[PDB]
């Protein structure tokens, strides 16, 4: 929510839009793929993690 | 019996029948029926000794239980390995 809040704010600056455009994409990236990470292991994949797959 | 009329406890009893069920078919039916009502390693390693272990009377008991017995034992065993993999 802040890289979202962040990157609305980046574009309405006064004297032209900012240039982190793309680089705050990438982290939301990021931080999306660790939530998923991050939700399967409390998910119950952390509790089967010496199990073979 | 005592101890389930009475969370640990509950497991101590578990473990108990299953110490019980290795010691001696009837009675493992009887302890499946008990481990799906109750639906952790030490537990998850007794589910295993009881898959490995795994006539007309049996079926009766089962059939009176229900009122396909190794199947619903099967994922009774599937869930528990579940339930220890998310833990």
């Amino acid at each position: 929510q802040v890289l979202t809040q962040i990157a609305g704010t980046g574009a309405t600056l006064r004297g032209g839009a900012a240039s982190d455009a793309e680089e705050i994409a990438s982290l939301r990236r990021t931080v999306k793929g660790l939530k998923r990470s991050v939700d399967m292991l409390l998910g119950g994949e952390m509790a089967r993690m010496s199990f073979f797959r | 019996v005592l101890s389930q009329f009475y969370d640990r406890e509950d497991w101590g009893q578990a473990l108990r029948l299953l110490l019980l069920l290795i010691e001696f078919h009837y009675l493992v039916l009887l302890v499946a029926k008990f481990l799906y009502p109750i639906f952790e390693d030490s537990v998850a390693t007794v589910i295993e000794v009881i898959e490995t272990k795994w006539s007309n009377l049996y079926e009766t008991i089962i059939e009176a239980d229900k009122s396909a017995t190794l199947l619903k034992n099967l994922r009774k065993k599937l869930n528990f390995k579940l339930c220890q993999a998310f833990m």
